[PDB]
């Protein structure tokens, strides 16, 4: 199982054509302020295949 | 009720707010598969089964 290949799952908005985003931050899935603590409503967008 | 005698309920013809349950942390697991849990209050269907 090769896990070097990964991609972003969550984002606040879409991507404009022909650009790159390398922001690896906690994503707030709800009203809970993550503040870099993860937990409920706070997920890691990057994940592998 | 029991797991093999689970209660079945029908919900129709009213206004349903999901924000109150969405924000509540008293539930250990809240897993939505049909659609995004955030946009529940926007789209709606003809009936709900619980």
């Amino acid at each position: 199982g090769n896990y070097n290949y990964r991609y972003r799952l969550f984002r606040k908005s879409n991507l404009k054509p022909f650009e790159r985003d390398i922001s690896t931050e906690i994503y707030q899935a709800g009203s809970k302020p993550c503040n870099g603590v993860e937990g409920f409503n706070c997920y890691f967008p990057l994940q592998s295949y | 009720a029991s797991v093999y005698a689970w209660n079945r309920k029908r919900i129709s013809n009213c206004v349903a707010d999901y924000s109150v349950l969405y924000n509540s942390a008293s539930f250990s697991t809240f897993k939505c598969y049909g659609v995004s849990p955030t946009k529940l209050n926007d789209l709606c269907f003809t009936n709900v089964y619980a």
